[PDB]
């Protein structure tokens, strides 16, 4: 089973942290030395990590019984989730250094409810499946991440999608969490795939994998043949190399930026085609060489 | 907003005694992060400006008299005066600095507790000078009574007042732990003499039977 | 160490800007916050800013017609409030909290100013009238009666007459002025012999008025 990707463009596909159009790739900022996004990891051989669903209905969503005080969480279709498995159920939203305003909507019942979520106190604490219901009702909900704001605490805080939130209580730590994500160095930076998040701030939301691209990965389960992916960006029309690229085995992608010339001064509208499996110190050409 | 909700709203202990009050946050103070609870205790005097008493939920400020601990986590917080004195009455309030807006509860009057005093009821006619003016203020004085509650009702020639009156009350007497209570009727010249009999009756805890101090115009 | 404005009267409809000067260690190091209590009821906080950073934010209801502001060159920051209305009566508190970053700020109160009282009305300034209340134990006192604005002070034969006294808090009358009494018991042999003088000072209006107590 050969290893590929998606042909399909990029700003045709979505975010794997919640269900937004992708519309750019960027760059971390450089003090951002890594990430550990829980959801949107998938290795390219097909292993679903963290709280990683197949399917974007999954994502950035909750559901549990609220009784006024705290919602306990099951997983999305109701049956019961097991700390063991992971920080959180699956498709839990994982945007750190925000807080979140969450849809809530019930089967068999008319009206949505926006639920406000500060991820610090000591009762949020999914890895537990027990969150605070700050003023949710008594009843069954599934919930949809819809906007983001500020944290509430600390106070003055800036969004800051880089983050993942504290999934653990203030005693316990949240177990199962996704491996971090390094640049492998010598030029090599991380790429993300960005898109525009609505709140009060112009929020751009990091992701790892496009969501299509991992139920493509989940399905062909391609073996893993070599330490790296190498990959051209091409452009859909006329097929043209826009940039090296390589897709490493736990799943993301790098490129050597040059910087006014990285992976966002790129077109959005372009395909990633696997090329050949390469060593892990393969060199890439520098982003518009 | 994290709400803040104290209990009781008044609160009277014995010299000596210990004082609890509670307080309760809508949403959990307690930062995964580090630990702490973001709370707060304060006690003001009258006339005065808040000063701290306890923050991160149990730790004292310098200077606080070791009597005055905090206790609690998450959502409920608890204030105690373990053996009360006569210089901590005061409102205590508690306050959250998680997240803003800052805010308070609504305040915990402490009082010292003594044994029940029946008021002494006085009344004085409107002055001499007063009535030249043009208006007849009547004045019914509840002095070094205990506890608080008292009523007050007017009778002009028998005839029940209301919407005509306006009560004060002292706050309490650090010498005997009583308060006082003024009741001042007050009525156009033309009303005041065109009636004889004013009366002032006063129930209260501390009395088996009602009290009424009554004079005559001009008398 | 937070020192606040003088007392301000101001009629509905205006505005005020009230001041809190500290000093410059403190202003650079702190959160600036503006806490009001209306008569006889809690604490409100309104908003802050730290000056280092001047960063602000406000509570929803203080949104629109309040604005907090801060002169690094005088080391004071204000607080205007517009559109005033007769509940914008209050005490207005200066207070500030440890401030290392514009995101580590959660801190309780470090200090407090001595406060600024803001009276919103159409009254005029008027000292008192001051009416006798004429007398085992006797009880006499004194009607301080007509007065604006907030606050009055009232002793007893310039001081000497402590025991027994009771001066009650002002009561704010549908004509708009303040009104209180002040009341003490004294022996009822004392009437003919010693002399009762009620000192009352309206500072306010520059009222000072000695009205003695005669059965
Ligand atoms: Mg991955
Ligand atoms: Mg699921
Ligand atoms: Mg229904
Ligand atoms: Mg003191
Ligand atoms: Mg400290
Ligand atoms: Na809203
Ligand atoms: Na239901
Ligand atoms: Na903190």
């Amino acid at each position: 089973r050969p290893f590929t990707l998606p042909n399909l463009p990029l700003s045709s596909l979505s975010n794997s942290r919640a269900p937004l159009p992708i519309s750019s790739m960027g760059i971390s900022p450089d003090n951002v030395q890594s990430v550990q996004f829980q959801n949107g990891r998938c290795t390219l051989d097909g292993r679903l990590v963290g709280t990683t669903p197949v399917s974007l209905s999954h994502v950035a969503k909750i559901r549990g019984t609220s009784n006024g005080t705290v919602i306990n969480l099951t997983e999305l279709d109701g049956t019961p989730f097991h700390p063991f498995e992971g920080p959180a159920p699956i498709g839990f939203p994982d945007l750190g250094g925000c807080d979140w305003h969450i849809n809530m909507t019930q089967f068999g019942h008319s009206s949505q409810t926006q639920y406000d979520v500060d991820t610090t106190p000591d009762t949020f604490v999914p890895h537990l499946g027990s969150i605070q219901a700050n003023g949710i009702g008594s009843g069954n909900y599934v919930g949809v991440l819809s906007w983001i704001s500020p944290p509430s605490h600390p106070s003055g805080s800036q969004v800051d999608l880089w983050k993942i939130p504290n999934y653990g209580s203030s005693i316990t730590e949240a177990t199962h969490l996704a491996p971090s994500v390094y640049p492998p160095g010598f030029g090599e930076v991380l790429v993300f795939f960005m898109s525009k998040m609505p709140g009060p701030g112009a929020y751009n939301l990091p992701c790892l994998l496009p969501q299509e691209y991992i139920s493509h990965l989940a399905s062909e389960q391609a073996p893993t043949v070599g330490e790296a992916a190498l990959l051209h960006y091409v452009d859909p029309d006329t097929g043209r190399n826009l940039g090296e690229f390589k897709a490493y085995p736990d799943g993301f992608l790098t490129c050597v930026p040059n910087a006014s010339s990285g992976p966002q001064q790129l077109p959005i509208n372009g395909v990633f085609v696997f090329v050949s499996w390469v060593s892990r110190f393969y060199q890439l050409k520098p982003v518009g060489t | 907003e994290i709400v803040m909700s104290q209990s009781p709203d008044s609160l009277a202990v014995s010299l000596g005694e210990r004082a609890t009050i509670n307080c309760k946050s809508s949403q959990s103070v307690l930062y995964k992060s580090d630990k702490k609870n973001y709370l707060a205790w304060y006690q003001q005097k009258s006339g005065q400006p808040p000063k701290l008493l306890i923050y991160w939920a149990s730790t004292r400020e310098s200077g606080v008299p070791d009597r005055f601990s905090g206790s609690g986590s998450g959502t409920d917080f608890t204030l105690t005066i373990s053996s009360l004195q006569a210089e901590d009455v005061a409102v205590y309030y508690c306050q959250q600095y998680y997240s803003i807006p800052r805010t308070f509860g609504q305040g915990t009057k402490v009082d010292i507790k003594r044994t029940a005093a029946a008021p002494s009821v006085f009344i004085f006619p409107p002055s001499d000078e007063q009535l030249k003016s043009g208006t007849a203020s009547v004045v019914c004085l509840l002095n070094n009574f205990y506890p608080r509650e008292a009523k007050v009702q007017w009778k002009v020639d028998n005839a029940l007042q209301s919407g005509n009156s306006q009560e004060s009350v002292t706050e309490q007497d650090s010498k005997d732990s009583t308060y006082s209570l003024s009741s001042t009727l007050t009525l156009s010249k033309a009303d005041y003499e065109k009636h004889k009999v004013y009366a002032c009756e006063v129930t209260h805890e501390g009395l088996s039977s009602p009290v009424t101090k009554s004079f005559n115009r001009g008398e | 160490q937070l020192v606040q404005s003088g007392a301000e009267v101001k009629k509905p409809g205006s505005s005020v800007k009230v001041s809190c000067r500290t000093s410059g260690d403190t202003f650079n190091t702190h959160a600036i916050s503006w806490v009001r209590q209306a008569p006889g009821q809690g604490l409100e906080w309104m908003g802050g800013i730290i000056p280092i950073f001047a960063t602000t934010n406000y509570a929803n209801k203080f949104q629109g017609t309040v604005t907090i502001s801060a002169d690094e060159s005088t080391s004071t920051a204000y607080l205007e409030v517009r559109s005033l209305r007769s509940e914008d009566t209050a005490v207005y508190y200066c207070a500030s909290n440890r401030a290392n970053r514009a995101d580590d700020y959660d801190y309780y109160f470090d200090y407090w100013g001595q406060g600024t009282l803001v009276t919103v009305s159409s009254a005029s300034f008027k000292g008192p009238s001051v009416f006798p209340l004429a007398p085992g134990t006797a009880a006499l006192g004194c009607l301080v009666k007509d007065y604006f604005p907030e606050p009055v002070t009232v002793s007893w034969n310039s001081g000497a007459l402590t025991s027994g006294v009771h001066t009650f808090p002002a009561v704010l009358q549908s004509s708009g002025l303040y009104s209180l009494s002040s009341v003490v018991t004294v022996p009822s042999s004392s009437l003919g012999t010693q002399t009762y003088i009620c000192n009352v000072n309206h500072k306010p209006s520059n009222t000072k008025v000695d009205k003695k107590v005669e059965p």
